[PDB]
């Protein structure tokens, strides 16, 4: 453990990028958390909302 | 069936024609919800509830 002071700050901004990513994988609310399925699935009115 | 006791007819392993349904003339009601009725037959599902 002796150098790490370097290791939290890759570890830091490895998280950070994990953490970025995997919100990709959120709903926030909508019916999928994949673009395509929506775009597959629904017309404009109801694919833009 | 009566509404108090409808029927459902599990649908699975097959192909479906949703062009013959939607462009049909004797339907007056034809109302889809989370999906949209055009883009139907491009699309598929684990399993279709009748």
């Amino acid at each position: 453990s002796a150098l790490g002071k370097l290791q939290d700050v890759v570890n830091q901004n490895a998280q950070a990028l994990n953490t970025l990513v995997k919100q990709l994988s959120s709903n926030f609310g909508a019916i999928s958390s994949v673009l395509n399925d929506i775009l597959s699935r629904l017309d404009p009115p109801e694919a833009e909302v | 069936a009566s509404v108090y006791a409808w029927n459902r007819k599990r649908i699975s392993n097959c192909v479906a024609d949703y062009s013959v349904l939607y462009n049909s003339a004797s339907f007056s009601t034809f109302k889809c919800y989370g999906v949209s009725p055009t883009k139907l037959n491009d699309l598929c599902f684990t399993n279709v509830y009748a």
